[PDB]
C-alpha cells in the first residue's frame, strides 16, 4: 500500500538567481543522500 | 508531462529580472516522431 514520502522541489528561478546549476543539486541530494558508486580498485588480488 | 509544463522551462534570466521560457523562443506541441511516413485508407486518414 502506498506509504508517505519526502518530497523535495527544487525552485528553478531561485536556483539560477544564486548561479547554482540544477546539475549539480541533483548530485549533491543524490549522492549524499542515495549513495553513489564513483569507479573500481584493486584490492587483495580482486576489483572492489 | 503537460506541454504546458515543458513551457514552463527556464533558459535564463535576463538582467531586468524578467524571465525568458522555453515557449517564448519555441512553440510547443504534441507531434510525431517522424513525419516521412503518412498513411491513408480510401482517401481518408488512418494508420496501420
Amino acid at each position: 500500500e502506498d506509504t508517505p514520502q519526502f518530497k523535495i522541489d527544487i525552485d528553478q528561478e531561485k536556483a539560477q538567481a544564486l548561479g547554482v546549476s540544477i546539475s549539480d543539486i541533483n548530485t549533491t541530494l543524490g549522492a549524499a543522500w542515495g549513495g553513489s558508486y564513483v569507479n573500481d580498485f584493486i584490492d587483495r588480488g580482486r576489483v572492489k | 508531462t503537460n506541454t504546458e509544463e515543458f513551457g514552463n522551462i527556464l533558459l535564463k534570466v535576463n538582467q531586468d529580472g524578467s524571465q525568458v521560457r522555453l515557449r517564448d523562443v519555441a512553440k510547443i506541441e504534441l507531434g510525431g516522431e517522424s513525419y516521412d511516413v503518412v498513411a491513408k485508407f480510401n482517401g481518408q486518414p488512418a494508420s496501420g
